[PDB]
């Protein structure tokens, strides 16, 4: 029905406007204030301008092609399309990372922060995220690496979908998986477990000396947002190709958009969760 | 235009040293260093070391440390406090000892007192709020021999540590004379009661127990500084 | 003694500074006011002075 | 004696007041109300200055009104090109608590001093390129506020100590002590004339003394806080004057009256540097709130506010020919205002 495709039209814009201005919102107050400078802060802005990009140039061209189930226009168009969407994802899940590893070093060694965590480091960082994700994505795509073989499962598999879509073979699904979703995910995981169990400690000897929960509070938010939208997306992705590939192609975009909710709910875990920055955005108005 | 290069080159190295400059500055980490007049900062600082303002420069593990030990100030005045807002910390330097009721200053009260005074004092200042304030008791085993005989009770001047008794946190490992534990656990809870009037979570005290000269006065400092920074970092991202 | 002294000091330092003549602020003002009104018609970073006779070019 | 002594000088503090209130039958708020007011004012940041650590304690401004001077908490002293925007001069210092500048009517000399009770006279141009300290000057206990040269080879030094001196350069001797007040001292001002100069206390009483006959010469007060500012009319007839306590206040030498003073019911922060124009129409002055409020000197009117800096106005300057302002904060960044 008309009604159904309508809906996720006006769902599809709100996602969309909701990305784009915070992601402006954020990029704007961290582009011009000396007293926020801070390295770290480069990271976030950084984080902000990749999903921007995102925001821009990737989602509305993927907005209607999963509305009518059918593509207007081919070539060779959907395959920077393809290869841009990768690079990316890919690229914020790896500012994630490096924003784990810096804060680890903020809290575990505190009086040698910033000996160590200077400008020169922190570019280093941004090269990185961008450079890497960028040479695989344009690769893989470009020289036909992403199924290397099995051409009936790729050209069956993508006419069902709409005329152009992802596909991953066995060998490069788990690649995909173990490069891009087990390295994150386990640095995050143990840099924040370290912290908790510091923080843990420390309230413990503060309630005791003058006689937990932001702690919790905080990390349970922050690793609910990342595995609640990028996990089922992988877990799906990697046990598929095992399973003769029965799967219909609504979890498939479901899981995608899910991605792209990560996108947007990234900029309110990192930016608009902390004191200082709404300070700033209130003394703006 | 030939001289314009040159004044552009030569801004370029003014540039390329303030850099340098920038480094060595944020490498390190300075801390005050206030004291009494009874109590002897020179010991600690001599022992540390193996114009009216003095400085002692160095380091424990790998941090840089710099007591700034102020001598050069008009002393009853508080617009030199100001100066000091963005230091680490403030190494107190208190001796348990009072001798016999002995005064820091003419008009001051005894030592007791002034050193209670100040302690208020520096506590409740308003450009002083961010800084954790350390302790360091000092002249303790001058006390040991000092209460012992029992000629010179702290009842002297003070009309408590009659009904006073030990809490439970007392624990003289070495197990010497415990009879001074009482006297010296009594010094430090008046020195905490204060810091408790005030304390809002931006600031802590770390009290400590010092007997006439040793070389852990260096260690203790860097352990303190790391506490302090560990809590400013878990106070910036709600985590504690 | 040294409060003697100090004290014998002041009141000669009051008593010098009676000594001196006394200025209406009438007189004061006007002056004050004639001055500020003869000088304020160079007052630069005051009046609108030209853009391009600034050097700061911004 | 004492109290003989007490009593005397209570009837000459009597005697002093009542020929201050006879001799007060006259103000300025009518005359002034009947002038016209200058109206709007507005300016916009031209030039920004930075490159410092931490907070700036000091800035000057040298007679071709072109290079300045700045002082940072590091221990830098940094002579900048401001017409270029770039630094032409760095000198490290030994102490790291320095909170004074001047720069010489010759070009070629430069002091500096603070905590360590001792002033450094460093010579600019000299046979090698780099510069070097000069002179030393020690006598001085309390920390120096602020320190100006009356010439080539003489300077005036304000101290910690409750006590100023003058310094003759070449010999090194604390020539010319001015003993007085009771707290200390932490502003100063020279007179084009080059004869008196005014010093501010924090027991909120203001001297000004007479250089030849090296003793004081005349006493203001009327300051509910310490002064934390002071500056010289270019008419050498007035004086203007900034404390904590949210009031800047102008006096005149002649009259020797607290004459009219300023107040706005929308600011509580203490005054920090306080500045006249060339002609003196218009006054600047620096406070807490992050911004510097500009009055005009007659009307006592809030005309034109100008914001920009994110911490405390700890100094500002305007160039002799009132061609432009600078202003230096705690953020260490020195911004050039038009
Ligand atoms: C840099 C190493 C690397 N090497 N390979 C990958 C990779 O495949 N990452 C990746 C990330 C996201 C997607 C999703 C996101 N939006 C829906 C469709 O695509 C797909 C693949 C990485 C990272």
């Amino acid at each position: 029905s008309n009604d159904v495709r309508a809906s996720l039209y006006s769902l599809m814009v709100l996602i969309i406007l909701t990305t784009l201005v915070g992601n402006l919102i954020v990029i704007v107050s961290i582009s011009h204030f000396k007293q926020l400078h801070t390295p770290t802060n480069w990271l976030i802005h950084s984080m902000a301008t990749v999903d921007f990009l995102l925001g821009c140039l990737v989602m509305p061209y993927s907005m209607v092609r999963s509305a009518e189930h059918c593509w207007y226009f081919g070539e060779v168009f959907c395959k920077i399309h393809t290869s841009t969407d990768i690079m990316l994802s890919s690229a914020s899940i790896f500012h994630l990372s490096f924003i784990s590893i810096d804060r680890y070093y903020a809290v575990c060694d505190p009086l040698r922060y910033k000996a160590k965590m200077n400008i020169l480091v922190i570019c280093v960082m941004i090269f990185i995220s961008w450079s890497v994700p960028a040479v695989f994505a344009f690769g893989m795509i470009f020289l036909e690496l992403n199924f290397k073989g099995a051409e009936e499962i790729y050209y069956k598999h993508v006419h069902c979908r709409g005329g152009c879509s992802v596909f991953f073979s066995k060998i490069s699904g788990v690649l995909t998986f173990m490069t891009s979703f087990y390295i994150p995910g386990s640095i995050m995981l143990c840099v924040y477990y370290r912290i908790y169990l510091i923080a843990k400690e420390q309230a413990r000897l503060i309630s005791d000396a003058n006689q937990e929960r932001k702690a919790v509070k905080t990390l349970g938010i922050v690793m609910g947002v990342f595995l609640i939208c990028w996990c089922p997306f992988f877990i799906c992705t990697v046990m598929d190709p095992f399973l003769h590939y029965i799967i219909p192609p609504t979890l498939n975009d479901v899981l995608i958009w899910f991605g792209y909710l990560n996108s947007t709910f990234n900029p309110m875990v990192y930016a608009f969760f902390y004191p200082w920055f709404r300070k700033a955005l209130k003394m703006m108005l | 235009r030939n001289e314009e290069k040159a004044q552009r080159e030569a801004n370029k190295k003014i540039e390329k040293q303030l850099q340098k400059d920038k480094q060595v500055y944020r490498a390190t980490h300075r801390l005050l260093l206030l004291g009494a007049g009874e109590s002897g900062k020179n010991t600690i600082v001599k022992q540390m070391r193996i114009s009216g303002i003095f400085e002692t420069k160095f380091q424990v593990d790998k941090v840089n440390f710099h007591m700034f030990d102020v001598g050069a100030q008009r002393d009853e005045r508080r617009k030199w406090i100001q100066c000091f807002n963005d230091v680490t910390a403030i190494i107190f330097v208190v001796a348990s000892s009072s001798y016999n009721m002995v005064i820091r200053e003419d008009n001051q009260t005894n030592r007791l007192q002034a050193a209670l005074k100040l302690f208020d004092s520096i506590w409740n200042n308003k450009w002083l709020r961010d800084t954790s304030v350390i302790l360091f008791l000092n002249k303790q085993d001058l006390l040991a021999e000092k209460v012992l005989a029992g000629k010179s009770k702290i009842e002297d001047y003070f009309p408590e540590f009659a009904r006073y008794t030990t809490p439970e946190d007392a624990t003289p490992e070495p197990g010497e004379d415990p009879r001074v534990t009482r006297a010296k656990y009594f010094i430090r809870d008046e020195f905490l009661r204060i810091s408790t009037a005030s304390g809002d979570g931006r600031h802590y005290c770390y009290p400590h127990f010092t007997c006439s000269v040793d070389t852990e006065n260096i260690r203790r400092v860097f352990n303190d500084c790391r506490d302090i920074i560990q809590r400013m970092h878990l106070r910036q991202y709600e985590l504690l | 003694t040294a409060s003697i002294a100090q004290a014998r000091k002041l009141v000669e330092q009051l008593k010098m500074e009676a000594n001196i003549d006394r200025i209406k602020v009438s007189k004061a003002a006007a002056d004050l006011m004639a001055y500020c009104e003869a000088h304020a018609k160079e007052d630069p970073l005051l009046t609108p002075v030209p853009a391009s006779e600034n050097p700061f070019r911004e | 004696e004492l109290d003989q002594l007490r009593q005397e000088a209570e009837q000459l503090k009597n005697q002093i007041r009542d020929a201050r209130k006879a001799c007060a039958d006259a103000t300025l708020s009518q005359i002034t109300n009947n002038i016209d007011p200058v109206g709007r004012i507005q300016m916009r940041t031209r030039r920004t200055l930075r490159g410092h650590l931490a907070k700036i304690y000091a800035m000057h401004w040298g007679t071709d009104s072109r290079l300045l001077v700045s002082a940072s908490q590091d221990g830098k002293l940094i002579i900048w090109d401001s017409y270029t925007t770039n630094k032409v001069h760095a000198i490290p210092l030994r102490s790291s608590w320095v909170m004074t500048c001047a720069y010489a009517p010759s070009g070629n000399y430069v002091a500096c001093g603070g905590l360590d009770n001792i002033c450094s006279i460093y010579n600019l141009k000299t046979r090698e390129g780099n510069v070097r300290v000069s002179r030393e000057l020690a006598g001085h206990t309390g920390y120096l506020s602020c320190c100006r040269f009356l010439d080539d080879n003489q300077i005036v030094t304000s101290s910690g100590d409750t006590t100023c001196a003058l310094w003759d350069i070449e010999t090194g001797q604390q020539t010319t002590t001015f003993t007085g007040h009771t707290g200390d001292v932490m502003s100063l001002s020279l007179a084009p004339d080059t004869r008196l100069f005014v010093s501010g206390a924090c027991d909120a009483s203001a001297k000004l003394w007479d250089v030849r006959e090296g003793m004081c010469r005349q006493t203001f007060t009327g300051h509910e806080s310490d002064i934390n500012a002071i500056c010289f009319f270019p008419n050498g007839n007035a004086f203007a004057t900034g404390s904590d306590d949210a009031t800047c206040r102008l006096f005149d030498l002649r009259a020797d009256q607290e004459l009219m003073t300023y107040s706005h019911d929308n600011i509580i922060c203490g005054i920090t540097s306080v500045s006249f124009s060339k002609s003196g129409r218009l006054l600047l002055a620096g406070y807490d709130d992050f911004n510097c409020n500009v009055w005009d000197a007659l009307k006592a009117d809030r005309a034109g506010v100008l914001a920009g800096h994110d911490n405390r106005v700890s100094c500002l300057g305007v160039t002799d020919d009132g061609m432009a302002v600078a202003t230096g904060s705690w953020d260490s960044f020195l911004k050039i205002w038009n």
